[PDB]
């Protein structure tokens, strides 16, 4: 049963949450090959583990940059949580370690590319295609929230397509274990729930809002709220108005009115039934939730792979020198990493 | 069309997280 699965899930998580793994590799055990993507405090690179021959994705975070931006707690959150979770649609952390200059998180390499790249190239996903991805997000959110985790950065850029055409969620940078409400203004302008923007406390319902934006963007090819400047996006989010493309089915539009619901008391995922409000919605009638979890449903598309270490599904980025100082930078701040 | 408006807008590329 779901209840018993979540109970075993919680216990596995709590053991790792209480006793995180640390310093389980070092930099010279990897050949650094190519940058796969970028963010605020550095780089995700394709790497090759010399001893096993495996390729991995190494996330490199500059300690000094983390501190200057006041992201210490978020980064410690990111590593503590990602090393503790286990779910089919969450990227596997394999090794973590740090040196004088950087923090390192070595993940399984997800070769299919970002959902972002495929979505922009194709324009938009058909409803059955979007549903397939959305279903994996729904189950993943069920898992994460049961652990008192809030994810807080859902977007196509943080979603990777694996070799079976399934979703792998990456970037736990804003993830946080919190039982009450929380207040940090974080996320992505387009995906922000009204309550985040309005500097109210918020809770896990912001993730359900973010799901509505994601589904809308997959199915339309553009997000429900866009404009050239962040401030203009926020006005649109807050206003309580969304227009749907005429090609959206009635079930889709109905699902979206409930997800993109400004009133927290009426938002799907946040009512007494919780996630079942969503799982049992008409839009998801054809969804086999168990089969999705076991990865037995055939993907709407399997990405092209020209073999091992292939980066054809990722954009090119300017490579830069990886410099390690001879002096330990910010040792005290990152003790538990 | 709103698609044409999106495509002409400055936010069609990868979007940075904010904090
Ligand atoms: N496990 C992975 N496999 C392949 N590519 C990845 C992986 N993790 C991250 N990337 C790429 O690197 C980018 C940045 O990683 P992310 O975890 O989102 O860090 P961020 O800088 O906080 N944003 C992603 O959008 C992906 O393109
Ligand atoms: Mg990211
Ligand atoms: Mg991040």
């Amino acid at each position: 049963s779901v209840k018993e699965f979540l109970a075993k899930a919680k216990e596995d998580f709590l053991k790792k949450w209480e006793t995180p793994s640390q310093n389980t590799a070092q930099l010279d055990q990897f050949d650094r090959i190519k940058t796969l993507g970028t963010g605020s405090f550095g780089r995700v690179m394709l790497v090759k583990h010399k001893e096993s021959g495996n390729h991995y994705a190494m996330k490199i975070l500059d300690k000094q940059k983390v501190v200057k931006l006041k992201q210490i707690e978020h980064t410690l959150n990111e590593k503590r949580i990602l090393q503790a979770v286990n779910f089919p649609f969450l990227v596997k952390l394999e090794f973590s370690f740090k040196d004088n200059s950087n923090l390192y998180m070595v993940m399984e390499y997800v070769a299919g590319g970002e959902m972002f790249s495929h979505l922009r190239r194709i324009g938009r996903f058909s409803e059955p295609h979007a549903r397939f991805y959305a279903a994996q997000i729904v189950l993943t959110f069920e898992y994460l929230h049961s652990l008192d985790l809030i994810y807080r950065d859902l977007k196509p850029e943080n979603l990777l397509i694996d070799q079976q055409g399934y979703i792998q969620v990456t970037d736990f940078g804003f993830a946080k274990r919190v039982k009450g409400r929380t207040w940090t203004l974080c996320g992505t302008p387009e995906y922000l729930a009204p309550e985040i923007i309005l500097s109210k406390g918020y809770n896990k319902a912001v993730d359900w809002w973010a799901l509505g934006v994601l589904i809308y963007e997959m199915a339309a090819g553009y997000p429900p709220f866009f404009a050239d400047q962040p401030i203009q996006i926020y006005e649109k989010i807050v206003s309580g108005k969304v227009r749907f493309p005429s090609h959206f089915s009635s079930d889709l539009k109905d699902l979206l009115r409930n997800l993109l619901q400004v009133d927290l008391t009426k938002r799907f995922g946040n009512l007494k039934n919780g996630v079942n409000d969503i799982k049992n919605h008409k839009w998801f009638a054809t969804t086999d939730w168990i089969a999705i979890y076991q990865r037995k449903v055939e993907a709407p598309f399997i990405p092209k792979f020209k073999g091992p270490g292939d980066t054809s599904n990722f954009d090119d980025y300017e490579e830069e020198e990886i410099r390690v100082s001879i002096n330990e930078k910010c040792g005290k701040e990152f003790t538990e990493f | 069309t709103t698609y044409a408006d999106f495509i002409a807008s400055g936010r069609t590329g990868r979007r940075a997280s904010i904090h």
